């Protein structure tokens, strides 16, 4: 049974540059004058797109900055110049041997310059508070790089246990992330505090940045 | 032009059986030369697990060869089956078409994918909370307590799709996922424009239509 082995796992590359992954088979897929290797483009939420065929043929359609080469057992897909819609995982795949298995894929970042982002909280709607749960949300908003960290405050008392973070893939509008925290809380232990805060700390922020509301107001 | 549609997905139960269907328009499916299953663990790479060719011909990857796929030339259309479902049979379920030159197994068309969750749970229906604001302000949707996955969130009837943020389900302690969308508007529309996240859950046919206003 062929086996693939794509190199490397995940890369970072500045926008315009050129990016190479290379893909290894455990044995040849060379028949007939044809390296039966191809190569695929996922997005996010998208099905896989065919880019080459046949090692080195461009499918109809596909940007000419996508190219193929090798033969026998290690073959190369290039991206000559790499556009912000570019991120995506990145597959190779041999068309020689059932069950036609695919790479474990590449994952293709686009690196950009830093970028602070834009903190929005949301305090929980009304609708909400009558079923004795309440939800507090702090918004962290196109910003780059993906490390970020998100502290919640209530009435000045770091808190802790009771948040879960959630990060979007890079938005090739802005080659940025955004990340959702929820702090969840009781209805009763809500009502009882006044003011609630949620520190961001990031590469682009030479202070911690804090956004806070008081309940009711 | 050709088209591939799914359907079939959605919860299904361990050691039940699961029945997709692939429907093929703008293309007569005699005209393929093959047609492909190919599935997608959450977070995992590509699995290719049958195939029918035109002449009838079939194959099947031995690591799930319980599968059947069938064709059905009459309705334009083929069929996955498959019994004996375990936990690793969650997936998102492809439907890809062979190729006639320089191989045949390179898939150039695809469809777009149903997830398909094997679960003994219950299906639950989600809570739709208003994210209100308080240059850009933003403002978004909380969808809390469903299950399963997934949702599938849009702003305005999809007329609005710039700017717009719907983040990835996290799985709460309840066992119930929780996701947010949001998304950022000019502060001097927020008088003007309205603001309806479309939130709509397949599994237990809801659909919830919240409208976002300043509190």
């Amino acid at each position: 049974d062929i086996q693939l082995t794509q190199s490397p796992s995940s890369l970072s590359a500045s926008v315009g540059d050129r990016v190479t992954i290379t893909c290894r088979a455990s044995q040849s897929v060379d028949y007939d004058g044809d390296s039966y290797m191809n190569w695929y483009q996922q997005k996010p939420g998208k099905a896989p797109k065919l880019l080459i065929y046949a090692a080195s043929y461009l499918e109809s359609g596909v940007p000419s900055r996508f190219s193929g080469s090798g033969s026998g057992t290690d073959f190369t897909l290039t991206i000559s110049s790499l556009q912000p819609e570019d991120f995506a995982t990145y597959y190779c795949q041999q068309s020689h041997e059932d069950p036609y298995t695919f790479g474990q894929g590449t994952k293709v970042e686009i690196k950009r310059t830093v970028a602070a982002p834009s903190v929005f909280i949301f305090p929980p709607s009304d609708e909400q508070l009558k079923s004795g749960t309440a939800s507090v949300v702090c918004l962290l908003n196109n910003f780059y790089p993906r490390e970020a960290k998100v502290q919640w405050k209530v009435d000045n008392a770091p808190q802790s246990g009771n948040s879960q973070e959630s990060v979007t893939e890079q938005d090739s509008k802005d080659s940025t992330y955004s990340l959702s925290s929820t702090l969840t809380l009781s209805k009763a232990d809500y009502e009882k505090h006044k003011v609630y805060a949620c520190e961001v700390t990031h590469q682009g922020l030479s202070s911690p940045v804090t956004k806070s509301f008081n309940r009711g107001e | 032009e050709v088209q591939l549609v799914e359907s079939g997905g959605g919860l299904v139960q361990p050691g039940g059986s699961l029945r997709l269907s692939c429907a093929v328009s703008g293309y007569s499916i005699t005209s393929g030369y093959s047609w492909n299953w190919i599935r997608q663990a959450p977070g995992k790479g590509l699995e290719w697990v049958a195939s029918i060719t035109y002449d009838g011909s079939t194959n099947y990857n031995p690591s799930v060869k319980r599968i059947t796929i069938s064709r059905d030339d009459s309705k334009n259309t083929f069929y996955l089956q498959m019994n004996s479902l375990r936990a690793e049979d969650t997936a998102v379920y492809y439907c890809a078409r062979g190729s006639h030159y320089f191989g045949h197994w390179h898939f150039a068309v695809w469809g777009q994918g149903t997830l398909v969750t094997v679960s003994s749970a219950s299906t639950k229906g989600p809570s739709v909370f208003p994210l209100a604001p308080s240059g850009t302000a933003a403002l978004g949707c909380l969808v809390k307590d469903y299950f399963p996955e997934p949702v599938t969130v849009s702003w305005n009837s999809g007329a609005l799709t710039s700017g717009v943020h719907t983040f990835p389900a996290v799985l709460q302690s309840s066992g119930l996922y929780s996701l947010s969308s949001v998304v950022t508007v000019p502060s001097s529309s927020l008088g003007t424009q309205t603001y309806i996240c479309n939130v709509n859950h397949k599994p237990s046919n809801t659909k919830v239509d919240k409208k976002v206003e300043p509190k």
